[PDB]
């Protein structure tokens, strides 16, 4: 059950997003690697350079490119995933 | 070229 709470990016990459996040939930029990692994694919399907960040609680403050941002909710865990450079 | 600032909060 996606929840987007704050998107930036296009319908398609937006969807990319979800899905990717999916395949990482199903396989990696630790945060880290979770946003590891999005991250690691935006680079490479969309070009460097991605960040992301996945947990229950934080809060930050980035500078990213328009278009090219997004933080939503999957299972339990926020993801925050853009890019700047 | 064409940068924003955008600040979240998580807490679920």
């Amino acid at each position: 059950k996606a929840v987007i709470k704050n998107a930036d990016m296009s319908e398609e990459m937006q969807q990319d997003s979800v899905e990717c996040a999916t395949q990482a939930l199903e396989k990696y029990n630790i945060e880290k690697d979770i946003a590891a692994h999005i991250k690691k694919e935006f680079d490479k399907k969309y070009n460097p350079t991605w960040h992301c960040i996945v947990g229950r609680n934080f809060g930050s403050y980035v500078t990213h490119e328009t278009k090219h941002f997004i933080y939503f909710y999957l299972g339990q865990v926020a993801i925050l995933l853009f890019k700047s450079g | 070229a064409e940068m924003k600032d955008t600040g979240i909060q998580v807490d679920r």
